[PDB]
């Protein structure tokens, strides 16, 4: 069989095979891509919630200068589906959930890891700068392991992905 | 001279800088160190947000000085 674009082999072994699991293009995307990696059942109140709890319950670390609105502000403000979560819902969601989450950049070919290590449990999602998907290994697998050999063919096979998905222009960027 | 940088997530890491270093130039030390592009990066010292073009001694950031990075990655 011959890869679809969204695809990717993952090691030599020949069985493997990584893909882009699109989700629903709305506001709320990155708890979408999120809740499929972990869940696999779609929540996106859940999740907004728990970042809004936290902010809320830990004033002293998400400071107002860290968060780059009012402590009380943001709380509320993430609460809405037409806000966007990003490195900040992130960051709290992976420590929350006591899984690490590793953004798949696109744009920049990079990966950028959250919580790596602190948890050796990962989910990947795919950032295409305005827009997150998930990535599942034979459309079933969506938490991996970094302790594992495959791992690092599963990572490898992420960044070829995102290195084919921007060189036929689905990267977009903003900065 | 080396400073420290924190992460929401728990990371504290050492750089290697100097007084008349830009953010910039920080910045893309955390990129090269953590694999993190610039324009995602936001660096935080003493309740301020740190500018692109201003340098390491403009904002009395020294020896042990800990500085705070928040990433964007809003979609």
């Amino acid at each position: 069989r011959v890869l679809k674009s969204t695809e990717m082999s993952i090691g030599g072994s020949g069985e493997n095979v990584l893909s882009v699991h699109p989700v629903l293009d709305d506001n709320s995307c990155l708890f979408h891509a999120i809740a499929y990696g972990i869940f696999k059942q779609d929540s996106v109140r859940d999740l907004r919630e728990m970042v809004s709890k936290e902010v809320l319950n830990n004033p002293v670390k998400f400071n107002d200068a860290i968060l780059d609105k009012p402590n009380k502000d943001y709380a509320q403000w993430i609460l809405k589906m037409e806000s966007w979560g990003g490195a900040i819902e992130i960051g709290i969601i992976s420590d929350a959930l006591a899984v690490a989450i590793y953004v798949v950049d696109i744009d920049a070919v990079k990966i950028e890891k959250f919580n790596e290590d602190k948890f050796d449990n990962y989910i990947l999602i795919l950032f295409n700068g305005i827009h997150y998907d998930s990535l599942t290994m034979n459309e079933f697998k969506t938490v991996f392991n970094k302790n594992q050999p495959e791992s690092d063919d599963v990572l490898t096979a992420a960044l070829q992905l995102a290195s084919n998905l921007k060189q036929t222009g689905y990267s977009f960027n903003t900065h | 001279m080396q400073i420290f940088v924190k992460t929401l997530t728990g990371k504290t890491i050492t750089l290697e800088v100097e007084p008349s270093d830009t953010i910039e130039n920080v910045k893309a030390k955390i990129q090269d160190k953590e694999g993190i592009p610039p324009d995602q990066q936001r660096l935080i010292f003493a309740g301020k947000q740190l500018e692109d073009g201003r340098t390491l001694s403009d904002y009395n950031i020294q020896k042990e000085s800990t500085l705070h990075l928040v990433l964007r990655l809003r979609g």
